[PDB]
């Protein structure tokens, strides 16, 4: 469709729910091992999200009557704050976490020095934010994408605490009703009201897209399945973004 | 709605749960630098004319610091517009053209810096902000670069691989997260017009309009874009904008004497 | 002990000889920003309380820097203990969470410095210090972030990960490095009690005490913990601080007013 | 005698003029896939010139009066773009655009991850160009000729958009006249008055040089002269710079 | 002991004495010659101390009145020149001197892509440096300590320009009497007054260690010492931390 | 020679054409900070003597400053020394001794900026510029690095590898960049003599004297060395610069008072 280049066609994506790292060793040693015996198989490009600490502080800033603006880079800091304690974790394996502007003009020689680097999920958007909400909307499975595709890599598997998307919030006050959604689309999603495990905007930068045409939501609360996403395997929610091939 | 309220919310929803949304929506709303009006000095239509458009602007700027504190952002202009035309032959993606434009609208902010330094404003680059150059009535000034600071994160427009939010959207942008009093685009006519001035020896002046009543009349007078028209629409603070003919001598120091110069654009 | 007899011993002796080491002791003492107050508004004990404990303190400060020259560092708080839970869980050592309790802290202190922006005072974060705003009457306060340098090479405590220095030994540092004339930590609490005055309806308030007597009654009343204690037990400068109630309005201008308010802390 | 060490014996040095990038993808594709090819074979500082936006922003700022200090990192910045544009179209390659201090102080890590790195020919003069001439005198081709002669390299290759140094400029009002040199020194070239497609002050680093004997400047716009030329096979212009071996 | 993980249990860390590198060629040509041979052998992290730069900048500052908080930084700048002048001597196998932050959090990826790094052994004290005496306590022993134990290193070694530790100066006045200690502890030194060839603040830092359970200090100026220490041989003295194995 | 020509000759002429030179010398020449005296502090002659040379001399900045726009760059000085002759024993290429350079004249430039911090005088590192301390009355100085940035792309001597271009170099290079007033060197001498005064019991006191005079008496007092010599004859805006004796009370002073103290050395 005249689209633009892949920069990194080979980058595999995988984007690491903050609320995954705030469940702690308990699911991060396992993700860690995974992740592990996955450097060998492919090129990965990891990038945290931000969890409670992230609404904490926008508890503060809210009450101190700050704009989104204002609200994205506090975010911002703990998704990067998770990043360097993902990476930590793999050290020994070689991995490290890189900051932006690194991510953004130096991915390529990085990913040659050594098999996968970690990095934070949200972009820089920062005192640019979009107003509207007093929730800044770009977040982190926003910026993953917007990278990923960039790239246009191989893909994107977002890894989270619950098996996917549902049609209510399987932890929520409707969480009776709540019922799995294996497959859905990003218009489907985006026509919707309600919460989801992941940003709205994800859902806007899907429609714009020019080369992911699926990503997976996939709970790496249970080991193997991130795995299994890396090869396609169907094991959580599978996203389609509306990009068809060329 | 009260803190509690809200901090339980953002405890146990998703950000994205329409409670929280709402919840968040009623918070306090603090102006960072509402005393300020930020006003983006055109690339194209500007600083790339040279002298004969900088420097009375460049005085303009010197006379008004004395009675209003000003953030002045650059526009790009050609050499944007080159490096686009490469990359985009080249197939690159929006996020990899939104990198080179940035480097342009830098050029120009350090050449207008060069300009003003010997008047004590600053070219200012993390906070644009710059909280003690506005706050000094020797200075009351400062000079940064339009671009966002999005990068390969650059959402794509709808079609084609052209950065959307361009120097327009980054100064708008910072005027809208500081809750600033005004907003000064400054090219290089009147103001918006019923068509293209360039292009066309016809066009209707517009005063005032907003921006449904601009979409409404197909406009496709793009002295303003429309990604910044539907970030106007949205804004918090800022909720409507001025744009002025910088090369008419004290258009500039009119319009921020509350003179209705040019075109008032609002955002209902 | 002239210039000549300590020149000598610097170059043959190691620095870890006594009589260099008592050479360097007689050198003059210059105090570089000797007129300055450094002051900690708590984490945990102000900015996580959101508005109400810090609309009153920014409010003050800006009447304060009228009379006073401020540098105001913030605490880190709830969120750091998160991070340290999560790292000290994962077995990571004291220089890995020093780096994440930085974070918490440089994201207080920007939170601080946008409610501060219209006033003038700046967040800092190369030279604390920041000679130009410290120097101006319409500025003379500056912000910065609380938290040592020292991520990966902090020093571990004796027991655990949990790094020992952190955002009251990052000021109380600063104060002792520029010569500044008074430190003042501004938490939740009146001062110092001979038990901790959240867990127990029964402590006695201390309005003075010197370090050796905290340790030899045995307090454990850690409103200041003991590696700054230990940090004031051997400053040049700073020889004692004082402990003042943040959300008690007008304290800190009290405070800075020469008022004794809140717990005086003396080194002997 | 008694020279300075090698710092990067085994380096080669590769400058791409920037009017070879202003020609867009005719110019730069072939280019890139050139390079591609060339990648197992040398170990490549690949150094960027700045073309046509340079003399843009010299026509506003010479306009607005400013001083060549002044012009000097605004022209620089040109160069940088075009190296951020050749280094994304070998990002899947593994190389990267690396900034200034890199280049001075990291480079042997950066080759050591990967095959070739790309970078800005311009040196970091800025406000501190020297004065006399309204245009800065330390351009690509000197800033380039720099770094390879500190380096100790094994060769710089300066790659345009002519076949080499003609008598007179090629392009030009004395086009008729301008006859093809395919040798010649800098002290030659240095009393002759006239256009190069160098810098003369590359002549004058060529004086003061170290290490590198011979610089050859080739058409980059005819596939295989920079693999030629690469290997020392004489296909455009060579300049001796006076430089003897030890 | 329930002690943090170790980050890189595969990393040597190296110390070369600021007086080694200030004995200029004669010393640093031979060490080099090591350093080179030891590359495949080992995953280096190499860090140079400050030497008599440092004397002297602290006699400036002294006499300006400085305190030890200005001292810090300047004493550290002049480790940082020996490591880039080290650095440029092994470019040639890869190695580059890297920054403070790039050791904090991005060194793993940087012993992927080479076999070894130089950077400073100062810590990043600086302006927050503990009072008490007006010379800056935590210098590049002290430094490269923290730093080893930090990662869980495999070990340091600090090579210096003397054997080992002696019970006085062997260069000073009580020579005559000075002894040497092949073993020693770090508690033992500790409660011994007295110069030593390393930062006191050292043993401090040993006490509180968790990983490293010995360091040995050799003389760099007798080639294939620091070889032999790399191996576990003892050739200088070995100085007991205190530490002892899970 | 318009703009039209001018451009013309920029787009379609190689930068090295001698017609394209000619028309770009016949452009406008603006003055970035004309005001602004541009002052060396010697490393080897003034910062390494420590309190008894600097402290007098910081007196004297904080004095001037009041009555003149000062950029008070710094020497390197013994240190270097020492590294140029470690690297140049290693067989380092001046481009590797350049960033050891640099860093000797940075920190000789933070000393110089600790004792001016209480004055309000900052240590500036990007533009040595910088525009707002400067502007300010209560500020109204400076304090940079004097070394150049070349760092690898040092442009070698002809014999060696000490790098040519140091402090006095890039001091010069920085009042010439922005169109300086004047430009005087503090150096230990009383200015320039026929011989070293130094190493000759019998040198001559120059008041006065052209750069070409200086080569024709064929001159190796270098108290200014060739290189900034070189640069001085090629300069735009700094055709003459004074050397003046730091060591003498209130020597900088007079000088900047227009008193003739010390050796002016003209570029014609
Ligand atoms: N429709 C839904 N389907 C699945 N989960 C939902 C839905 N709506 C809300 N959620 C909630 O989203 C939660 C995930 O929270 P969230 O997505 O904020 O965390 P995260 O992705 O880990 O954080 P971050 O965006 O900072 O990385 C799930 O645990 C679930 O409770
Ligand atoms: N004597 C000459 N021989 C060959 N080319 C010449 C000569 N004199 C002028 N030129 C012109 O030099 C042109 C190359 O332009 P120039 O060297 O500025 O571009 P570049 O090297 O690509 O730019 P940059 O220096 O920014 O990398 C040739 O196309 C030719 O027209
Ligand atoms: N007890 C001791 N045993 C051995 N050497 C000693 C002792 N006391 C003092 N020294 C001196 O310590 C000297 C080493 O000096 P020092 O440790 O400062 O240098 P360095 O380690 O090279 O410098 P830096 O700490 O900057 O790297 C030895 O040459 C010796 O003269
Ligand atoms: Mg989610
Ligand atoms: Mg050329
Ligand atoms: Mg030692
Ligand atoms: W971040
Ligand atoms: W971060
Ligand atoms: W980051
Ligand atoms: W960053
Ligand atoms: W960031
Ligand atoms: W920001
Ligand atoms: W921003
Ligand atoms: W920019
Ligand atoms: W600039
Ligand atoms: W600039
Ligand atoms: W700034
Ligand atoms: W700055
Ligand atoms: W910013
Ligand atoms: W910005
Ligand atoms: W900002
Ligand atoms: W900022
Ligand atoms: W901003
Ligand atoms: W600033
Ligand atoms: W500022
Ligand atoms: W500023
Ligand atoms: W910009
Ligand atoms: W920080
Ligand atoms: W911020
Ligand atoms: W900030
Ligand atoms: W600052
Ligand atoms: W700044
Ligand atoms: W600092
Ligand atoms: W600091
Ligand atoms: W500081
Ligand atoms: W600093
Ligand atoms: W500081
Ligand atoms: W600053
Ligand atoms: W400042
Ligand atoms: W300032
Ligand atoms: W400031
Ligand atoms: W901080
Ligand atoms: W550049
Ligand atoms: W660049
Ligand atoms: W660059
Ligand atoms: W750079
Ligand atoms: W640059
Ligand atoms: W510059
Ligand atoms: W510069
Ligand atoms: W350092
Ligand atoms: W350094
Ligand atoms: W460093
Ligand atoms: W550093
Ligand atoms: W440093
Ligand atoms: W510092
Ligand atoms: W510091
Ligand atoms: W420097
Ligand atoms: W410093
Ligand atoms: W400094
Ligand atoms: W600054
Ligand atoms: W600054
Ligand atoms: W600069
Ligand atoms: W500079
Ligand atoms: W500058
Ligand atoms: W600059
Ligand atoms: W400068
Ligand atoms: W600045
Ligand atoms: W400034
Ligand atoms: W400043
Ligand atoms: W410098």
């Amino acid at each position: 469709g005249k689209r633009p280049i892949r920069l990194l066609p080979w980058l595999q994506v995988v984007k690491i729910g903050g609320r995954v790292m705030d469940r702690g060793a308990d699911a991060i040693l396992p993700l860690v091992e995974e992740l592990r015996k996955l450097l060998p198989e492919h090129r990965l490009l990891i990038l945290t999200g931000a969890g409670v600490r992230a609404r904490h502080v926008f508890s503060v800033g809210l009450d101190l009557g700050l704009p989104v603006g204002s609200l994205a880079p506090l975010a911002a800091s703990e998704a990067g704050q998770n990043g360097h304690i993902l990476a930590a974790m793999l050290a020994s394996e070689g991995v490290s976490y890189v900051e932006h502007p690194t991510v953004a003009d130096q991915l390529a020689i990085h990913l040659s020095a050594t098999r996968a680097v970690v990095g934070s999920a949200f972009p820089p958007y920062h005192h640019h934010e979009f107003p509207g909400s007093r929730i800044p909307p770009h977040r982190a499975d926003t910026g993953a994408f917007l990278l990923a595709d960039a790239f246009g890599a191989a893909g994107l598997t977002i890894v989270e605490n619950v098996d996917g998307i549902y049609t209510a919030d399987p932890n929520g006050p409707d969480r009776g009703q709540a019922r799995f959604l294996p497959e859905t689309s990003a218009t489907d999603l985006a026509k919707s009201e309600g919460p989801l495990p992941v940003d709205r905007a994800l859902l806007d930068v899907m429609a714009t897209a020019r080369h992911i045409e699926r990503v997976q939501v996939v709970n790496g609360l249970v080991p193997g399945r991130l795995t299994a996403a890396l090869r396609g395997e169907h094991v959580g929610t599978l996203i389609r973004t509306g990009v068809r091939p060329a | 709605n009260s803190t509690a309220e809200l901090e339980e919310l953002l405890m146990q929803r998703s950000l994205t749960d329409p409670q929280l949304q709402a919840a968040a929506a009623a918070a306090a709303d603090f102006r960072i630098l509402p005393d300020a009006t930020v006003i983006k000095i055109g690339g194209q239509s500007v600083i790339d004319r040279g002298r004969a458009a900088v420097y009375p602007l460049v005085d303009e700027i010197v006379a008004a610091r004395k009675n209003h504190k000003l953030l002045i952002g650059t526009g790009a202009g050609t050499r944007a517009r080159h490096l686009y035309s490469i990359a985009a032959g080249l197939g690159l993606p929006a996020g990899v053209l939104a990198q080179l434009g940035s480097s342009v609208a830098d050029q120009n902010a350090a050449m207008l810096g060069q300009l003003l330094a010997k008047h004590g404003i600053p070219v200012v680059g993390g906070a644009g902000l710059s909280a003690v150059p506005l706050s000094l009535a020797e200075v009351n000034a400062v000079v940064f670069s339009g671009m966002p600071p999005y990068k390969l994160w650059m959402r794509p427009a709808a079609e084609g691989v052209i950065p959307p939010y361009r120097t327009d959207a980054g100064c708008f942008l910072l005027a809208e997260q500081f809750g600033c009093k005004q907003m000064i685009f400054v090219k290089d006519e009147d103001g918006l017009y019923t068509a293209n001035p360039k292009t066309s020896k016809d066009a209707t002046f517009i005063p005032r309009i907003s921006v449904d009543e601009m979409k409404a009349k197909g406009l496709h007078d793009s002295i303003l874009e429309f990604p910044v028209l539907d970030l106007l629409q949205s804004a918090q603070h800022v909720r409507e904008v001025q744009v002025v003919n910088g090369l008419v001598p004290g258009n500039l120091t009119r319009a921020l004497a509350g003179e209705h110069v040019g075109t008032i654009i609002t955002a209902s």
